[PDB]
């Protein structure tokens, strides 16, 4: 249920289009279909272990053996843990920070809808928006005609 | 034509209010506007209650009464089965 | 505009305050007498 | 994606008309004629290389070498770096610090 403090299978990945501001994101049909499409992403970097930094204080943070100049690209982090299985984590990518010439402080936040897309269970809820059928087979147009206040 | 005597013609609101509306009742109750104790554990599966100014008292200390006062002046859904969150069902009176 | 819809291979905290700037209105000078109104502005 | 945290080429400007309010800004058709503008601009100082301070806290700023008399008409920075080939940085200058 809880987000873990160390990851396994470590990649940080350039060119995630999405943002923790949470207007867009990219919706998956299962888990394997998910992972896919972050595999194909590029890869700015890679760890086979790492230990996270900052969860108290929340604005966790992971070490990265490399100069900041070699992670301007990155944007986004996934990631296993040893005691999650097959259960990839996924988050953004928020900020570089220099510690020191060869080390750089990558800081990340939990993109919790990529991180729990199979997880959650959406039960009956108040739609005030949403996308319906247009068309019945015949080819007349669906009744829809709540008053959309618009000239 | 055929036209003498009176005419009953009886009218009800399209189907596209109905599922609107009979939905939103279904989870959310009525408008009661009255002063009096609530309905907790009226229904087969889940109460919702929402008051304004509730009174409740108790052997407790007045910190966590505050809150409780805080929850159902702000609405909470009481379930009375161990399927939480599934409104599929008729919720019929107890 | 708003709710903007802005893309790029930008760092999304100044992708986000891009999306703030044209959500909250400017204007966008092809001159360089800026703030100069008096000009007719005709269609280019 | 990021902004560098060092800068090469720097060049501080007086005379550019626009802030970080974002209520006005001058557009342009490439990034070339975008650079031609800004080169055109009066330079209150140059430094080939520069190294950028408090993207920590995220009050940047720069150690310039020059009385803080020299620099009253500040108004405007625009920098390359190592990292970036040919790319331009711009940011707004809002204060002046003496340090001595």
């Amino acid at each position: 249920a809880y987000v873990p403090l160390s990851g396994t299978n470590v990649r940080i990945l350039a060119d995630v289009p999405f943002s923790n501001d949470y207007k867009n994101t990219r919706w998956f049909t299962s888990s394997s279909n998910q992972y896919n499409w972050f595999n194909s992403k590029s890869r700015v970097y890679e760890m086979s272990k790492v230990t996270f930094m900052g969860f108290r204080e929340n604005k966790p943070y992971v070490s990265v053996s490399l100069p900041i100049d070699k992670l301007y690209s990155a944007s986004y982090i996934m990631f296993q843990n040893a005691d999650y299985g097959n259960k990839w984590f996924y988050a953004f990518v928020t900020e570089l920070e220099f510690k020191n010439s060869a080390v750089t402080y990558v800081h990340f936040e939990i993109d919790v809808l990529q991180t729990w897309m199979f997880d959650i269970k959406f039960q009956e809820s108040f739609i005030v928006r949403e996308h319906v059928k247009l068309w019945n087979d015949d080819g007349t147009p669906t009744i829809n005609t709540i008053d959309e206040g618009l000239s | 034509n055929g036209y003498r005597g009176v005419y009953v013609i009886k009218k009800q609101l399209k189907a596209e209010y109905r599922r609107s509306l009979s939905s939103f009742f279904h989870k959310y109750g009525y408008k009661i506007n009255r002063v009096k104790k609530p309905n907790l554990r009226t229904r087969k599966a889940f109460n919702y209650v929402q008051t304004k100014d509730c009174f409740i008292s108790g052997d407790i200390n007045n910190n966590d009464l505050q809150e409780i006062r805080t929850i159902f002046d702000n609405g909470i859904t009481l379930w009375h089965t161990d399927n939480i969150g599934n409104y599929s069902v008729e919720n019929e009176l107890r």
